């Protein structure tokens, strides 16, 4: 899996 | 903006009273992913049923298979009860063992 | 031949009753490999293939994490986007991700694709060059100026081209055995009196993999498809899938018709006629 980001 | 469950209740393997199978629900192409599935033997819930994990479809929509152990027999009536924010009352759909 | 690795996250908004809901899989191709679920017990990414059993605690320990961290990201984005929709904070709301990467039969890269989705409805999408934005509306817009400032496309890239296709390929040969197997169809045919001249032929094909199946009905080899009954594909529950299609024939004139069955498993092409 991969990792995260903001909105 | 939401849609509604399509509803396949079929076996695992083509039906033999007297075999062991697994009688399984299948719910797809719903929006929101919130909803109650249960599995009925003549009229009455059966209380261990299991089910997959949430995922969806390319559109979005959400998809989900109840499933239990069963041995089917020549009276035993079952149908999978459906209850969805889309549908007013549960629907109720009943195998039919040809679909 | 060609396969995918895809992870969908589903992120669901309950107010009142307390944080959002997180789930998360992992397939390759149509087999499911791995879960989370933020409301369950264990707070540990799982195990749902046999295949993937063997990676170590490091591997589950790092998969947790991203998880969980997407988990807490979903929870501020949900809020984020009820802002700028002018939502109130009553509503139950949905976030969506699909992300993942497809390999070729000599296990190099073919593409990349990562898509956002709120309420059901495109929100944000990578496009096929790994470089730029589509935003569906004017939230979005805002979100890909972020993403823009933050240069995400370049981490989701080296993501998508590197460690997805290389752990995709390793699955695949850890997996060969179940994921390279092609099962074909079972196939036959009901067939039920609906009145002393109508007739339904039913064609059936059952504990096929991959999912992918093509079920058509001919009259003299002329296609019926616009009288046809389709229904979805659906999993048996046991790694396998089925599939039937329908038609209503005068009764008497069965001999005319043919299922055609088009699948991966099958070196021809199966023609059953009632």
């Amino acid at each position: 899996s991969s990792c995260p980001l903001s909105k | 903006i939401q849609r509604t469950p399509k509803i396949q209740v079929y076996s695992r393997h083509p039906a033999e009273n007297g075999k062991s199978n697994f009688l399984n629900c299948y719910v797809s192409g719903f929006h929101p992913s919130d909803i109650e599935v249960d599995l009925l033997k003549n009229g009455e819930r059966i209380e261990k049923v299991e089910h997959s994990d949430l995922s969806f479809s390319k559109d979005w929509s959400f998809y989900l298979l109840y499933y239990t152990e069963f041995t089917p027999t020549e009276k035993d009536e079952y149908a999978c009860r459906v209850n969805h924010v889309t549908l007013s009352q549960p629907k109720i759909v009943k195998w039919d063992r040809d679909m | 031949g060609s396969h995918s690795m895809r992870y969908f996250y589903t992120s669901v908004s309950r107010p009142g009753r307390g944080e959002p809901r997180f789930i998360a899989v992992g397939y390759v191709d149509d087999t499911q490999f791995v879960r989370f679920d933020s409301d369950a017990a264990s707070q540990r990414m799982e195990p749902r293939a046999p295949w993937i059993e063997q990676e170590g605690p490091e591997y589950w320990d790092q998969e947790t994490r991203n998880v969980k961290a997407q988990s807490q990201t979903d929870r501020v984005d949900l809020g984020t986007l009820r802002g700028y929709y002018n939502q109130s904070e009553d509503g139950s709301h949905t976030i969506q991700i699909m992300y993942g990467c497809d390999v070729g039969p000599d296990g190099r890269f073919l593409r990349g694709y990562r898509q956002d989705a709120y309420d059901g409805k495109d929100y944000i999408a990578l496009n096929e060059d790994l470089r730029s934005w589509t935003a569906a509306d004017m939230a979005a817009q805002i979100t890909k100026r972020k993403w823009e400032a933050a240069h995400a496309a370049e981490q989701q890239r080296a993501y998508l081209e590197g460690r997805c296709v290389e752990w995709l390929r390793r699955y695949l040969e850890n997996g060969k055995e179940t994921l390279q197997r092609t099962d074909p169809p079972k196939t036959h045919m009901t067939h039920h009196p609906i009145s002393d001249h109508e007739a339904t032929l039913r064609c059936w094909a059952l504990g096929f993999y991959p999912a992918e199946i093509t079920l058509t009905w001919q009259r003299d080899g002329e296609d019926q498809t616009q009288d046809t009954e389709l229904v979805e594909t659906r999993p048996a529950g046991d790694g396998t899938f089925q599939k039937w299609a329908a038609v209503v024939v005068p009764s008497g004139e069965e001999q005319r018709y043919t299922c055609h069955v088009q699948h991966e498993g099958l070196p021809k092409p199966l023609t059953l006629r009632w």
